[PDB]
This record gives structure tokens, C-alpha cells and sequence, in this order.
């Protein structure tokens, strides 16, 4: 019920994305390294706004908006769905 | 150059080009082109706002008696914003002249109607009305010609299908003629005949 | 910086060097031609280019002479039409009269420029010669008679095709273009000579006589047979498919398609999953409603919610019917996301996407200085591809070399051994071929995707990777290069891919009942083993083929230029479907069937029209909703890396092409196995 | 002599006859289905092949202007006959 | 949004039911002319067409299939569906990138252009 | 900006419109019996309240007095006796089938888009 599947949104280029840009570019090979199970999708996408989207239970999902969060509170969202 | 070829009457372009810059003159306020092809045929524009007092003017004598409008044959273009293209075929029997002055008009412009002026266009009203739906300046009725009773449509707008929408046949039970969806069998198998390659560089718009 | 040289009356800023041609074509002014190509390569016969320049003695070759300032070009002048002239009344001095039987006589350019020019009447008054027909291939009939000794087709032949049984042959009056000997011309793209054709010299057999272009609609979309996928426009008839043609794209086909693409159309033709065929007590399936098939498998799927069930998904299948299907698997929370083809993931490589894509272009490989392949040839999965390649042969000049076969492709490339050893060899850079690779800067790194699966093709995938970086190692890498990339041939893992559905391991072929069908067109992955007790099976292709004799109550669907349902090139360019001559019966929209079991199943999904699910797609993908956007952020090789050391696998033996030879190429696909073009092409390709 | 269908009702020329199954097949009933006595296809090969010892040749489809447009028929393969595009008649070059 | 969605006659279900398409046409494969690729087009996506169970010809569903038109731009043909209010999908031009040539660049021995025999 | 065709602002257009209902909710019972139609008059009233519903979108006020000039323009030839029964019932399309909007009705019909 904790995660099926979680996924992200990016900016390529955008200010409110490069603090999660640099934080792929590092910290992703260890929460990648945490979980061998439940997949982190990740997309390039200049979509207005960086994204989460984390499925749970039957398919329903979350989905916070990444626009103008640094990456350390990007993680910060990340221990939070862990389950 | 000439046993096929139809002969350029300079003569006649002469005297209507000096005309054009004369009328050009007399009315610098809507008159802007003045064409003058080697059909002999000239032409002039007018602005919308524009319409009747061009009009009236032109009937009145000035050295051309623009007696009799003889068409208010209308064009749409849809590309252009001003997709209408009204245009007020003249001929000045006076002066057994011919020229063609037209205009333009959008969806829901009033444009003048030269009924109190001509009363010809009595029709050219109803039908550039209906076909359309020019919306006109003052006119007795605006009731449709041509274009059945409870029918909807604006063919000639160059928009929606030749056979349009609509196709009535009369029903059984009902006892009466009633209008249907159209279901046509084998379908105007239409050809595009275009051809790629230009036969005329002559012309040609750049492409910029 | 450009030379200045007057087009009739404009200064123009032409480009140094250059022909006449492309100077008059950039005001737009065309000039009258055959011969000529403008991918192709000048050549001096057939004189339709003559023009005088404004201080000619004589007329030039506009198609040739390069531009320089002071010359001015009235392409209007008199003398130049009396040039043309000149042109037209020699090549219909001995034309064949057969304007009405020809199939290219509907459309000929020769027809097209003879209306532009030369007199209306001629003086013929002896008697035309007529060369005797020369069948050079089952699926390209040549009348001959008609080729205007205009040479396009061996310029093309010789070259790009790589095959030279084309070719002049004597000189004189009776000379002619017709390939000695009687064996037939044979290409992976022998079919394009066809479009080459100025006339109906090259008409092809199986469109012959059909149809006139005039009649015809043009729908356009982008072929699935290839991974490649290229662009296309189709002249569709009557709610019949008469004939595909490419639609250029630089990025991709650039104007020639493949020759399987091309006559792929007609197996449309051949059997068609029409109407719905539920077994019955007997086992025996039958012809039924869909009210009865769906409600049967609406009580099937509210059954094994989660585990026990499983999606066999196609590799032409489209993107939408996937996302409806796993959304279906969503609401009851059934993880299963099998895909035909596996693809490995060490360190799971279907989040980084990049890491399947063929990150450099097919346009950015010209730029390359240095490109290496690894497996399969790249013809049989992308015969565009290896045109590419032995056209940046032809002129950008760069090595290339196979690993594990020295399969028989066109360009020449240093033989190779096998995986284990070069692999490792290249890997730790000892190898005088990976020694080149460090000597030669704007590195490219090919791998057959078929290799990715080789059991241990993980193994390969370190091994590629490592290369990858190694030559990332030895820098004069922009480095923004993305340098690792490989040739996917499957037209549907790609997006699902996108998706990250899975990687598509077929260990999972365990215990789950009631697997369903995307269309399931191989016999191998998958099969009815994996439950002994239940065979029952739900089935959505459109042809017949392997998947659907094995499946039981079978929901038939349409084919791909009938939804408008899209597809992602492996590029990772997206591009969706158009509609064209709609399905032919009962079968219907592919994922509406899905849609529709979830609204019976209880569990409907929230978008309705097609272009609401594309709405959804944005809300996942997100990138489905976007079309010519092929770039991003691009994760780089530092993140993806260090998950792939961290694992390691066993190199082995051996390491062969899927599609070995030609004849082997005829039939993949349910489209090009059931085509009746491919069977008799095979048979041809043998005996 | 047109070959029967299994309904018994003679076939078309370019063969297509409907199915046992097919209820169309209703519209010929208390009426006639017609089809012609003469099919070309025998009438092409009927015809004896014209033989010339020269070469290339020109064919009018007998009748100037009554005909198809003048065509030249090669005759390089005596191996095969030179059947017209238009007149579909054989020629060969007898020697 | 100056909408004529009533004050054209069109029924209201294929305003609905269907986005057209906004595009210039492609030149022709089989053929050399540019021409029309010149001057932008829209057109109505197609509808399936049942055969006439007589004599076999096309039986049309949607009446407004074989529509069709030109535009001076993207902009225009953007501007009628938006005034018409239809749905629509724009798509970019496709002039050809130019390509180098040279008559000699054909040979050379270093090059590897070569071709062969001429 | 450009130049109206009557009404400015919707309130110079709503005032015409209602002049407009009445001008038929009147007018209905005089066709009921002009052309002896077998609907209730009811009926005709409340498609009279319909056919002033579909227009409900509408927000310019060049829009709204360009549908009351047609829609009076059709009140002429209704009131003067023109048009037919058959005319008169146009509106109601009653031979035709009904249409089921839900979409799982749309599958089961046929390809439809
Ligand atoms: S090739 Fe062009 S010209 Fe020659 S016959 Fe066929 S159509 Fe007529
Ligand atoms: S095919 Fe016949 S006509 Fe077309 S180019 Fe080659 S030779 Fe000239
Ligand atoms: S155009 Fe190629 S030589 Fe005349």
C-alpha cells in the first residue's frame, strides 16, 4: 500500500528544476540504491512546473508539484512517501 | 503573337488609367487602388464605412454617369480576416464605361446597404445575406432568398459540405416531408488536379 | 561572407561554390530538370538545366555551373526556353505513345514539364525504336521503353543500395540503361528505385494497374514496421489502402523508406480478426457479440485482482491501449506489465530512459568522426539507418567495424572476433581498435538491441557501458555527445519504455490465469505452459497469426492507420497515428475494448475521447502529449554508471544478428507475414 | 459455357459469384442475373499469332483513328510472342 | 473567443465530435514539384465509409469530409478554427535543409566518392 | 471596438430577446391551429423555451442581436403563414432516432470517432 510505482517531472533548463537536477546528477544512485523494488521514473519533460507523482494502493496516486523547491526539500518529500 | 493571341487596346487603358487618377483625385478618402488591366477593365477599392457615400456620388454625373448597378457579386476568402469581398460591378452608359469597386467586410459588420440608393439591391441584399450572412445597413426585410424556410446554413461561406448538412425526403407514419442527415451514396469522389511545377514565373508570390 | 550574383533582377547572397540551381531556387525560381536529384549527384546528360547567363556566349548547365559574382541569371530569357525546347521535342522524338496504360502515365514529370514546355505539336515521320522488357525483381516490373536515358537510377543503385547489377550498357543509337545479364537487381531498399523513376520505366508489380493518382486521398501518419519510424504519406482510395508512400523527414527517413514498409500495406488485405469468437462447451470458438465476450471477460478480470493475471503486450501495439490496460491493472492493483522483447535493467534502466534511446540522431550521426556497432546489422532493423551510414561513407569518411559477425553489409568495416574477449579488450582500452577509438574524437557506440536479451546480455550492457565511458576516459568528447545509444527494432517497447512499465522480463511466466493478449504475434516468448489448468487467455490483435488460434474468447481490433492512437520512434520522438480507411468491420478502437471492459468491470476510467486519454498522458508520460520534442535534460552517464558496476555478468559465446541474411527478412511481423507481397518475395529470394 | 456456381447461377466474367451463406443473392430471384456469352479472355488466345521476319513493328488495332494510338512492338525475344499493350493480340518474328 | 459557433448553421455534433487539421501539404514523393507545398491547408479527419450494399460504391458518413483550405499562414488557419470553433492540431513546415554539391566532389581518389564509370 | 450592430452591453440585447419570446409565446397557439399541428400547445411552448436555451453560450452582444434578427426573421415566415407543417415540425426531428451520449452505447453502435 506504500508505493507501487513513483515518478518525477523536470525543467531542463529552469531555475525551479536545477536544484533537483543537481540533486539526480547525485543523490539519486543511493534512494535508487534503497529501493532494488519500486521503481523512481524519471522525465526530462520542460512541463511548467517540476512534478511527483507516487502511486499507492489501487493505482491512486499523488502528485506534488516540484516549482521552486530546493532538493534538500525535495528529499524532504521523498522520506515522506516512502509509505 | 497575334492569330491566337487576343490584341491590347492601349487606347482604352489610356483613357480609363486618367479617369482612375481623376476620380482618384475627386474622392482621396475611401478610393485607393486604381487598376488597370489590358482587359480594359478598371478597378477601384472602397472602405466599408465607406459604402453609400462613394455610391450615391457615383451615379451623379461628374464625367461619368455611374448609372444602373448591374452586380454586387460577392467573394469570401477566409484566410484574410476581411474574408468578404463585396464588390459593386458600374457601367456608365453615358460613357459606355465599365468599371468594378469593391470592398470588404467582416462577420458581424453592418455594411452599408445601398438600397436607398440603387433599390436593385433589393436581392443582392437577401441572397448576400442568406448565403452568407453579410448583415446589411437598413433594408425593409431581411428574410431569406433562395435557402428553403427552417433552413440554418450559409452555403457559399466556403465552409461546410457541398451537399451540406442537410438532405429531407419525405416519411411514412409522420405523413410529411422531413429533413434527415445526409448519408450520401459514392460520394463526390473529388479529384485534386493540382499541378506542382508553376506555368507562370511571371506572376508568382515570393517566398519571402 | 557569400558570393553576391544576380538572380534576373534580385541580388542574392549565394553560397560559395554551388550550382546555378540552387541559386534560382533559393528566390524560389525553379528550373526544369530529370536527371538530376537533389540527394542524389550532378550529372551532365540530359541538358533540361540550359539557361544563359546574362553575359553568355551560350547557354550553361544550371544544375551544375557554380555560382560566381558578377553573372546574372534571366531564367525567363527567351534563349532559355528555345534550351528547353531544344529539351522536349528530342526526348518525345522517339517516346513510347502509352501515356493511358502507363502506371506512372497518370502523373509523369515528364508529362508535367511537357505541358510547361515544348511545342504543342510534332514531327514525327519514321519509326521509334522500342527496347524488349528486362525483369529485374518480382515486386519492380520495367517496362522500359520509356526510361529517358536519364541516369538517376544507377547514381542511386550503385550507391546507396551498395548493389551495382545496374547499369549502362552499349553506346549509340540503341544504347540502354538495362542491367546485363538476366539476374535480378536485389536490395533491402529495392523497392525506393520506384519512386526514383521520373517516369513509368520502374512501376511497381503489385500496384500496377490498380489505381490513378488523382483519385486518390492522401492520409497522411508514420509507419510501425520499422523501429525507425518514418513518416508517410498514403494514397489511400475509396476506403481502400492503394499504395504507401514515404513522407520526407530529415531527422529520419529523408525520403526513402524501407521496401518492407513499403508493400507491407497489402497484407492488410489478408485475414482479419473481423468478428468476436468465444470458445464454446465444445471448446470450439464461434462468432458472438460483443456483450457476450466482454461480459465474459468482465466476469473473468473481478476475479484475480493483483496476482494471477498478466498483459501480454505486441511489439506494433500502441501506447494508449497500454496505459488504459495498466490503469486497469491499477485500480485492482495488478502489478503485471510484461512486454515481448525484455530489455535488461541493471540498476533499473527504465528510469534514466535515455539509457535504450539512441540518444545521438540519425541526423547527428554525420557529425560523427568515429562510430563503432556492436551485433546486429543495422539494415535489417533499420535499412534507412544503414543508408546513413554508407552515405556518410561516401562522404564524411569514418571508420566503422562489426562485433561478432561479419554480416554482409554494403560499406566496408574491420572484421571482429566475438563479446568476450574484444569487449574487454576495448574496455580496458588495450585493444588497437579501441586505441583508434581513443585516437579519434566525436565517438559513437552502437549496439543491436537483440543483444541486449543473449540470456547474459547484461553481461554486454556492463561491458557497452563501460566502453562508453572508457571513451569518455579518453576526452576530446564535447561530453555532452551522448555518446551510448542503440538501435531498438521494436516499434512498442520504446514508449512503454517511457512509461517504465517494466523491463519486460519474461520470468514472471509463473502462475498467473487469464493473461491477456496485445497482440502476442510470437509463438516463442510466450505460450500456454505457464498454467496448466486454465488455458483460457483474452486475445486483442487484428490478424490471425500465432497469438490467436492458442487464445480463447477473442476481442478483435484495428490496425494502426486506422486509430489514431500514437507511437514514440526510438529516438524518443513521438508521433501519433492518423486515421485512415477505419477498421473493417466489428474490430474497433484498440483501447476503447479497455475502456469499456473497466466500465463493466466497475472501475471506469475518468477520461472519455482519445484526446482525453492523450490529456492523461501528460499526467504520466509526460511526455506523449509532446511530439517533435526529441530533447531534454539528459541524465548523464554519472548517475547511470554506478548502478551498472554494481552487479557485473559473465561474457559468453556466441553473438549473432537475428536476421543473419535477406531472405530471412521477409517475415516479422503479423502485417509482413501475412503479406502475400513477402511470400512471394521470399520464394523469390530462394528459388 | 460459363462455369456454374454451386447455386447454380452462372458466374461473372471477372469470377466474384456470392456465397451459399449470402442472403444478397435473394435479388436475383424471380429475375435474371446477367453475365455475357463472350468472354474476351478466350477470344485473345483464339486469334492465330502473327508472325513478321523483320524486327520491331507497329500496331494499329486495324483501322486508322478507328483504333488504339500507333504502338512498336520489339520483337528481341523469339523465345517469347509480342503481345500488344492495347490490341492484347501476339506478334514474333519468324525467321 | 468571438465564437459563430451559432451563427454558422453547422450542427452542433460535429463541432463536437471532432478536432480537424491545421497543416501545410507535403510534396509529392513520385514527383518533383515543390509547388504545393506552398500556402497552408486545413482538413477534416476522416470517417469510415461503408460500402453501398448495391453496386458497391462509398456510402459517407460525415458530410463534411471532403472539406478543404488554404491559408496565407499558421497564425490565419489558427485564427479560423478559433473563430469557427473546431479543435485543431498545428504542424510546422518542412522546407528541405540545403545540401552541398559539387560536380567534383563526385570523384577524387582521397574522398571515397569515386561513383565509377560515366 | 469595432462598431456594433445594435445592441451595446447585454442589457440594450437581453430587452430584445424577451421581446422576442413573447413575440413567439404569444404567436404559438395561432400556428397551432394555422397549420392544425396534433402537438399539445404546451408542447409548443416548451419547445419555444428550448430553442432559447441552445443559444445560452452566447456572450456578445452582437451575437445575441444577430440571432434575435434571424430568429424574428424566422418569426415572419412563421406568423405570415409560409413555411408547412412539415417546416414547423423540422424542429423536432422526430423521425430521427434518438442519440444515446453514453459513451459505452457509442461503442456498441459502430467505428464512430
Ligand atoms: S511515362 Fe509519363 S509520359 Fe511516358 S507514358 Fe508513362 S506517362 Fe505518358
Ligand atoms: S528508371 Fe528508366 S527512366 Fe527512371 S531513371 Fe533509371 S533509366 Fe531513366
Ligand atoms: S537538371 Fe540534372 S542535368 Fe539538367
Amino acid at each position: 500500500l506504500g508505493l507501487r510505482e513513483i515518478r518525477i517531472h523536470l525543467c531542463q533548463r529552469s531555475p525551479g528544476s536545477q536544484g533537483v537536477r543537481d540533486f539526480i546528477e547525485k543523490r539519486y544512485v543511493e534512494l535508487k540504491k534503497a529501493n532494488p523494488d519500486l521503481p523512481i521514473l524519471i522525465r526530462e519533460c520542460s512541463d511548467v512546473q517540476p512534478k511527483l507523482w507516487a502511486r499507492y494502493a489501487f493505482g491512486q496516486e499523488t502528485n506534488v508539484p516540484l516549482n521552486n523547491f530546493s532538493a534538500d526539500q525535495v528529499t524532504r518529500a521523498l522520506e515522506n512517501v516512502l509509505s | 503573337t497575334r492569330p491566337t493571341v487576343r490584341p491590347r487596346n492601349d487606347v482604352a487603358h489610356k483613357q480609363l488609367s486618367a479617369f482612375g487618377e481623376y476620380v482618384a483625385e475627386i474622392l482621396p478618402k475611401y478610393v485607393q487602388q486604381v487598376q488597370v488591366s489590358c482587359f480594359n477593365e478598371l478597378e477601384v477599392c472602397i472602405h466599408p464605412d465607406g459604402v453609400i457615400p462613394v455610391l450615391t456620388f457615383l451615379r451623379d454625373h461628374t464625367n461619368a454617369q455611374f448609372k444602373s448597378l448591374v452586380d454586387l457579386t460577392a467573394v469570401d476568402v477566409p484566410t484574410r480576416q476581411n474574408r468578404f469581398e463585396i464588390v459593386y460591378n458600374l457601367l456608365s452608359l453615358r460613357f459606355n464605361s465599365r468599371i468594378r469597386v469593391k470592398t470588404y467586410t467582416d462577420e458581424l459588420t453592418p455594411i452599408e446597404s445601398a438600397v436607398s440608393v440603387f433599390k436593385a439591391a433589393n436581392w443582392y441584399e437577401r441572397e448576400i445575406w442568406d448565403m452568407f450572412g453579410v448583415f446589411f445597413a437598413n433594408h425593409p426585410d431581411l428574410r431569406r432568398i433562395l435557402t428553403d424556410y427552417g433552413f440554418e446554413g450559409h452555403p457559399f461561406r466556403k465552409d461546410f459540405p457541398l451537399s451540406g448538412y442537410v438532405e429531407l425526403r419525405y416519411d411514412d407514419e409522420v405523413k410529411r416531408v422531413v429533413a434527415e442527415p445526409v448519408e450520401l451514396a459514392q460520394e463526390f469522389r473529388k479529384f485534386d488536379l493540382n499541378s506542382p511545377w508553376e506555368a507562370f514565373p511571371v506572376y508568382r508570390q515570393p517566398p519571402e | 561572407n557569400l558570393i553576391e550574383v544576380f538572380v534576373d533582377g534580385q541580388s542574392v547572397m549565394v553560397e560559395p561554390g554551388t550550382t546555378v540551381l540552387q541559386a534560382c531556387e533559393k528566390v524560389g525560381m525553379q528550373i526544369p530538370r530529370f536527371c538530376y536529384h537533389e540527394r542524389l549527384s550532378v550529372a551532365g546528360n540530359c541538358r533540361m538545366c540550359l539557361v544563359e547567363i546574362e553575359k553568355a556566349p551560350k547557354v550553361v548547365a544550371a544544375c551544375a555551373m557554380p555560382v560566381m559574382k558578377g553573372w546574372n541569371i534571366l531564367t525567363n530569357s527567351e534563349k532559355s526556353k528555345k534550351a528547353r525546347e531544344g529539351v522536349m521535342e528530342f526526348l518525345l522524338a522517339n517516346h513510347p505513345l502509352d501515356c493511358p496504360i502507363c502506371d506512372q502515365g497518370g502523373e509523369c514529370d515528364l508529362q508535367d514539364q511537357s505541358m510547361m514546355f515544348g511545342n504543342d505539336r510534332s514531327r514525327f515521320l519514321e519509326g521509334k525504336r522500342a527496347v524488349e522488357d528486362k525483369n529485374i525483381g518480382p515486386l519492380v516490373k520495367t517496362i522500359m521503353t520509356r526510361c529517358i536515358q536519364c541516369t538517376r537510377c544507377i547514381r542511386f543503385a550503385s550507391e546507396i543500395a551498395g548493389v551495382d547489377d545496374l547499369g549502362t550498357t552499349g553506346r549509340g543509337n540503341d544504347m540502354q540503361v538495362g542491367t546485363y545479364i538476366e539476374k535480378m537487381f536485389m536490395s533491402e531498399l529495392s523497392g525506393n528505385i520506384i519512386d526514383i523513376c521520373p517516369v513509368g520505366a520502374l512501376t511497381s508489380k503489385p500496384y500496377a494497374f490498380t489505381a490513378r493518382p488523382w483519385e486518390t486521398r492522401k492520409t497522411e501518419s508514420i509507419d510501425v514496421m520499422d523501429a525507425v519510424g518514418s513518416n508517410i504519406v498514403v494514397s489511400t482510395r475509396t476506403g481502400e489502402v492503394m499504395r504507401i508512400l514515404p513522407r520526407m523527414h530529415e531527422d529520419i527517413n529523408e525520403e526513402w523508406i524501407s521496401d518492407k514498409t513499403r508493400f507491407a500495406y497489402d497484407g492488410l488485405k489478408r485475414q482479419r480478426l473481423t468478428e468476436p469468437m468465444v470458445r464454446n462447451e465444445k471448446g470450439l470458438l464461434t462468432y458472438t457479440s460483443w456483450e457476450d465476450a466482454l461480459s465474459r471477460v468482465a466476469g473473468m478480470l473481478q476475479s484475480f485482482q493483483g496476482k494471477d493475471v498478466a498483459a501480454i503486450a505486441g511489439g506494433l501495439v500502441d501506447a494508449e491501449a497500454l496505459v488504459a490496460l495498466k490503469d486497469l491493472l491499477n485500480r485492482v492493483d495488478s502489478d503485471t506489465l510484461c512486454t515481448e522483447e525484455v530489455f535488461p535493467t541493471a540498476g533499473a534502466g527504465t528510469d534514466l530512459r535515455s539509457n535504450y534511446l539512441l540518444n545521438t540522431t540519425i541526423a547527428g550521426v554525420e557529425e560523427a568522426d568515429v562510430v563503432l556497432l556492436v551485433g546486429t546489422n543495422p539494415r535489417f532493423e533499420a535499412p534507412l539507418f544503414n543508408a546513413r551510414i554508407r552515405k556518410s561513407w561516401l562522404h564524411n569518411d569514418l571508420k566503422v567495424a562489426l562485433i561478432g559477425s561479419p554480416v554482409d553489409l554494403t560499406y566496408t568495416y574491420d572484421h571482429l572476433g566475438d563479446s568476450p574477449k574484444i569487449l574487454q579488450d576495448i574496455a580496458s582500452g588495450s585493444h588497437p581498435f579501441s586505441q583508434v577509438l581513443k585516437e579519434a574524437k566525436k565517438p559513437m557506440v552502437v549496439l543491436g538491441s537483440s543483444a541486449l536479451q543473449r540470456n547474459d546480455g547484461a553481461a554486454i550492457l556492463a561491458a557497452v557501458s563501460s566502453i562508453a565511458q572508457k571513451i569518455r576516459m579518453t576526452s576530446g568528447v564535447t561530453g555532452d555527445w551522448k555518446v551510448m545509444n542503440i538501435l531498438h527494432r521494436i516499434a512498442s517497447q520504446v514508449a512503454a519504455l517511457d512509461l517504465g512499465y517494466k523491463p519486460g522480463v519474461e520470468a514472471i511466466r509463473k502462475n498467473p490465469p487469464k493473461v491477456l493478449f496485445l497482440l502476442g504475434a510470437d509463438g516463442g516468448c510466450i505460450t500456454r505452459q505457464d498454467l496448466p489448468k486454465d488455458c483460457f487467455i483474452i486475445y486483442q490483435g487484428h490478424h490471425g497469426d500465432v497469438g490467436a488460434p492458442i487464445a480463447d474468447v477473442i476481442l478483435p481490433g484495428a490496425a494502426y492507420t486506422e486509430k489514431s492512437a500514437t507511437y514514440v520512434n526510438t529516438e524518443g520522438r513521438a508521433q501519433q497515428t492518423k486515421v485512415a480507411v477505419t477498421p473493417p468491420g466489428l474490430a474497433r478502437e484498440d483501447w476503447k475494448i479497455i475502456r469499456a471492459l473497466s466500465e463493466i468491470a466497475g472501475m471506469t476510467l475518468p477520461y472519455d475521447t482519445l484526446d482525453q486519454v492523450r490529456n492523461r498522458l501528460e499526467e504520466v508520460s509526460p511526455n506523449l502529449v509532446r511530439y517533435d520534442d526529441i530533447e531534454g535534460a539528459n541524465y548523464f552517464q554519472q548517475a547511470n554508471e554506478l548502478s551498472k558496476l554494481v552487479n557485473q555478468q559473465l561474457l559468453a559465446d556466441p553473438l549473432v544478428p537475428p536476421q543473419l541474411t535477406i531472405k530471412d527478412f521477409y517475415m516479422t511481423d503479423s502485417i509482413s507475414r501475412a503479406s502475400q507481397t513477402m511470400a512471394k518475395c521470399v520464394k523469390a529470394v530462394t528459388e | 459455357g460459363v462455369r456454374v456456381s454451386p447455386t447454380g447461377e452462372k458466374v461473372t466474367h471477372t469470377g466474384q459469384v456470392y456465397d451459399d451463406k449470402d442472403y444478397r443473392r435473394i435479388r436475383f430471384v424471380g429475375r435474371q442475373k446477367e453475365v455475357n456469352e463472350n468472354f474476351a479472355i478466350d477470344l485473345i488466345a483464339e486469334q492465330p499469332v502473327s508472325e513478321v521476319e523483320t524486327r520491331v513493328i507497329a500496331c494499329d488495332g486495324g483501322g486508322g483513328a478507328l483504333g488504339h494510338p500507333k504502338v512498336y512492338i520489339n520483337l528481341d525475344k523469339e523465345t517469347k510472342t509480342g503481345t500488344c499493350g492495347y490490341c492484347g493480340l501476339q506478334f514474333r518474328q519468324h525467321h | 473567443k468571438l465564437d459563430i459557433t451559432t451563427l454558422t448553421g453547422v450542427p452542433e455534433e460535429h463541432i463536437k465530435t471532432r478536432k480537424v487539421r491545421i497543416f501545410v501539404p507535403a510534396r509529392n514523393n513520385m514527383q518533383s514539384g515543390v509547388n504545393n507545398t506552398k500556402k497552408w491547408k486545413m482538413e477534416f479527419d476522416t470517417r469510415e465509409r461503408w460500402e453501398n450494399p448495391l453496386m458497391g460504391w462509398a456510402s459517407t458518413a460525415d458530410p463534411l469530409s471532403n472539406m478543404v483550405l488554404t491559408f496565407s499562414t499558421k497564425e490565419d488557419a489558427v485564427s479560423f478554427a478559433e473563430k469557427n470553433g473546431w479543435s485543431y492540431d498545428i504542424e510546422e513546415r518542412k522546407v528541405p535543409k540545403p545540401k552541398s554539391k559539387s560536380y567534383g566532389a563526385n570523384f577524387s581518389w582521397n574522398k571515397r566518392t569515386r561513383v565509377s564509370t560515366k | 471596438f469595432v462598431k456594433p450592430i445594435f445592441s451595446r452591453d447585454m442589457n440594450e440585447a437581453k430587452r430584445r430577446v424577451r421581446e422576442l419570446y413573447r413575440a413567439w409565446y404569444r404567436e404559438v397557439p395561432n400556428t397551432v391551429h394555422q397549420f392544425q399541428l396534433d402537438i399539445t400547445v404546451k408542447m409548443g411552448r416548451d419547445k419555444v423555451r428550448e430553442m432559447f436555451m441552445k443559444n445560452a453560450h452566447v456572450t456578445d452582444p452582437r451575437v445575441v442581436d444577430l440571432l434575435v434578427i434571424k430568429g424574428k426573421i424566422e418569426l415572419e415566415e412563421t406568423i405570415k403563414v409560409w413555411k408547412q407543417r412539415t417546416h414547423v415540425m423540422r424542429f423536432f426531428h422526430e423521425t430521427e432516432a434518438p442519440r444515446p451520449k453514453d459513451f459505452l452505447s457509442k461503442f456498441y453502435v459502430g467505428h464512430d470517432p
